[PDB]
């Protein structure tokens, strides 16, 4: 009668070397209740086909298969694996390394398990795309620094 | 102050008909460049403590996009009795016991590592030959089957 | 006359690094100088100009 | 001119003198339309001229 299991996922933004956007894709899935803090969550990574992530081996170039552990209470214990090779493969600067955070052990910062539906907040990283001066609009201030509008 | 050179001859004046040129110098009527300091990319940041320099705002600015290098998540995941298709179907057993039939390599099941893969009957690439706890198993419904002890 | 309405043609535009800069003419006309700079051609909204 | 040995450049200094006209131009927009009781005085609707 149609065995399933719980899950959750997620995509989010990531810049390049040249200013561009790609999202990638992010799975968990709670495979076990274990001892303790029970949950145990595979966590699965994914990249559209011309970009790559891992070394080697596993080895789908494009997938990550990582874990994820909650604690007793629902604070974060562990998760791993905590960074990312990331080569866009279009002419932007290879070999780009994320280093993905999903707060400190122990604390509500992060991830947490609870009894309540499942749903994402927040989402925040650093970057920009390229931009240039438009000359025909200046304006210098009191205190005489030179303000710019890109 | 001005000067018409490197500013080793600075001249003192009131009138201020400041203006840019099709080069990014930044000057009066009839010649002379306006001393004064320039920012620093690297840190985005003015250094007024040193001696002016000529003033330069290259017409064509342009910034480099900055690579994003961190992300982060808050999330909530039910590890709670009620789910409601937040699901995933359960994991193909093709094994007989810890040997694919398709590749016929042998692999065993349950080490919770080496996970692995297969193209699907769409074209996409997932999870198969995973054993499961049992303990985290849900109906259609979604409810917790919440099998326990013996 | 037949249903179909095709563009037929396309504006561009351009800019300079110093407006003013530039020397005037009698007619409505501008013209490119020395302290002013290159044409820069372009489409109609997307190098920053409106 | 272009800038030299330690000065920058410099506008072009030209005065600007009168205004004048360049062109009329007619337009021809359709007009409004009233009805009269003579039958024989036709009034087009779109365009081409008798």
């Amino acid at each position: 009668e149609q065995l399933k299991l719980s899950a959750f996922s997620a995509g989010l933004e990531i810049y390049d070397s040249l200013g561009s956007k790609h999202t990638l894709e992010v799975q968990f899935v709670k495979q076990s209740t274990t001892q303790d803090g029970g949950n145990e969550w595979q966590m699965i990574i994914r990249v559209p086909e011309p970009a790559e992530i891992n070394t080697t081996g596993e080895g789908p170039t494009n997938i990550i298969v990582g874990t994820a552990r909650f604690n007793n209470d629902g604070s974060l214990a562990n998760y791993t694996p905590k960074t990312i090779n990331f080569s866009p493969n279009n002419g932007a600067a290879p070999n780009q390394q994320i280093k993905l955070s999903f707060g400190t052990s122990g604390s509500n910062d992060g991830l947490v398990s609870s009894n309540s539906a499942s749903t994402l907040t927040g989402q925040a990283t650093d970057g920009y795309t390229s931009g240039n001066l438009k000359p025909d609009a200046i304006r210098v201030d009191d205190k005489g620094n030179i303000l710019g509008e890109f | 102050m001005v000067s018409d050179d490197g500013g080793l001859t600075n001249y003192l004046t009131r009138s201020g008909d400041f203006k840019l040129d099709a080069y990014g110098n930044f000057v009066n009527n009839a010649g002379f460049v306006v001393q004064g300091w320039n920012i620093n990319w690297d840190d985005q940041t003015i250094d007024s403590s040193r001696t002016p320099q000529n003033i330069f705002i290259d017409p064509g600015m342009h910034i480099p996009a900055a690579k994003s290098t961190e992300v982060a998540i808050k999330a909530n995941l039910n590890s709670g009795l009620n789910i409601g298709t937040s699901s995933r179907n359960l994991y193909a057993l093709d094994s007989v016991h810890g040997w694919n039939t398709k590749t016929q390599r042998a692999e065993d099941e349950n080490d919770t590592g080496t996970t692995q893969f297969y193209t699907t009957s769409k074209n996409s690439v997932e999870v198969t030959e995973k054993g499961v706890d049992a303990g985290a198993l849900f109906n259609a419904n979604g409810t917790g089957l919440n099998l326990r002890d013996g | 006359t037949n249903g179909k309405t095709f563009a037929v043609a396309k504006i561009a535009m351009a800019s300079v690094a110093n407006n003013s800069g530039l020397e005037e003419i009698g007619g409505n006309l501008f013209k490119v100088t020395a302290n002013s700079g290159n044409i820069v051609v372009g489409e109609a909204g997307t190098g920053g100009r409106g | 001119t272009a800038p030299t040995d330690g000065r920058g450049g410099s506008n072009p200094l030209q005065i600007g003198l009168g205004v004048s006209v360049s062109s009329t131009t007619r337009i021809h927009s359709q007009g409004s339309v009233q009805t009269t009781d003579k039958n024989t005085d036709v009034a087009i609707n779109g365009d081409g001229f008798f």
